[PDB]
């Protein structure tokens, strides 16, 4: 029942220790690219970030404690939102840019209608100096929440995702708390967090409608989640 | 599925 | 330069937002339950055209939108509108479960969800939406702040004005649960649980807006120029 | 030239 027993230091310490690693692409700047070869690129890079995440996952708190539907049921919905948000965040200290891969930065002359929203959010991060704490508290939400809403008397596995998401809640405030600032400042700034999310989850879903419009194997039945 | 698998690992 | 909306309490926000409220419409008269798709969109299509107007003049109403300029008026409007039109949904639909009462007189169960094809689908998170706003015991005063949010907040990155005013709206919902006797923890963990509820609020409209596309590319109802004006800002 | 224009226009 570990979840619902830890600190909110315990809970940053854990997320923290369950981030995945920033994985390369197969870019060659001497090489010639057509649309194709660059979604190529990033399918392959989206791809092998995904077992990852899978990983990181199961190390987020409560998570395991869900049965395995819910779990494939959870990252089915999330799993685009996520790796926006990972891209996003490690593309703040790159203005007009986004960093996909430490050898892959582009600008948007290089979907583009998706890019230029995730350089918003990323602009966004920048001007509020969003914390990697507070950014894993942030992540860990999606992964429970965006679900959450979609799944027989279950009901509790329902009540479990809430809890442990007004966990998160707390470790937040804890985080802002702990930066200085005032109560209402608190607030407002987790206030201002948890709205960019549901930017996040409307870029999810405008990136699979202009899909629509090469995968992998797992890929494929992600995909086939949001259909 | 793939995602069924790779979590019960 | 300086905006009014921040110079409001937290209760003359709650007053002006209340009163800025638009009626609940009716639908038509015939006792006719839809149970085909042309005759089911036909009177949705007629009833979010007249809350339409209404909507429009409510976000007029709202402290803070007429400070800005008539386009970022529009665009807000344009990325919201769907959004604003199921919140108010599910809010009138919350003392009826299992059911969505999209007009008093047009109370429709899941049975009838079925007669457009991914209608269900909505149906059932609208009211997974209904059914957790009335299992938190939403408050009026509460969801006006959401709706408001909704607005001002759904366009905002497709702006320091915006975020002052949102960060208004913030403090008037803790206001109001501090109002409520509800405890420091109690309060910002209400405030998390209200927020990521937007998130699926967009979600849904992402869907909805996909299917009213379908249906436009279906030459199903005769949609209005208004609808769909505010429908192709959506398009890709 | 938007419908919604003239609408927020008074
Ligand atoms: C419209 C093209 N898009 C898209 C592509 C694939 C997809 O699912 C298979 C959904 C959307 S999109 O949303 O712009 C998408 C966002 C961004 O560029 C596209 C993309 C991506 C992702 C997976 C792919 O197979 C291809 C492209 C991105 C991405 C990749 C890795 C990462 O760590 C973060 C982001
Ligand atoms: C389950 C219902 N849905 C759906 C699809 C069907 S849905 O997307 O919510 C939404 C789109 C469609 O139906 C819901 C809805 C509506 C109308 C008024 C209102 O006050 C709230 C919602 C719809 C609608 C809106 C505008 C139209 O021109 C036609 C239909």
């Amino acid at each position: 029942s570990l979840a619902l027993s830890l600190t909110a230091d315990q809970m940053v310490s854990a997320l923290l220790d369950a981030e995945p690693p920033i994985l390369y692409s197969e870019y060659d700047p001497t090489r010639p690219f057509s649309e194709a070869s660059m979604m190529g690129l990033l399918t392959n890079l989206a791809d092998r970030e995904l077992v990852h995440m899978i990983n990181w996952a199961k190390r987020v708190p409560g998570f395991v404690d869900l049965t395995l539907h819910d779990q494939v049921h959870l990252l089915e919905c999330a799993w685009l939102e996520i790796l926006m948000i990972g891209l996003v965040w490690r593309s703040m200290e790159h203005p007009g840019k986004l960093l996909f891969a430490p050898n892959l930065l582009l600008d948007r002359n290089q979907m583009v209608e998706i890019f230029d929203m995730l350089l918003a959010t990323s602009s966004r991060f920048r001007m509020m100096n969003l914390q990697g704490e507070e950014f894993v508290c942030l992540k860990s939400i999606i992964l429970l929440n965006s679900g959450v809403y979609t799944f027989l008397k279950s009901l509790e596995e329902k009540d479990h995702i809430h809890r442990v998401l007004d966990k998160i809640t707390d470790t937040l405030i804890h985080l802002m708390a702990k930066a200085g600032l005032t109560l209402q400042q608190q607030h407002q700034r987790l206030a201002q967090l948890l709205l960019i999310l549901s930017h996040i989850r409307h870029m999810s879903n405008k990136g699979m409608e202009h899909l629509y419009s090469p995968l992998s194997d797992l890929l494929l039945e992600m995909l086939d989640a949001h259909r | 599925k793939i995602l069924h698998r790779l979590l019960q690992d």
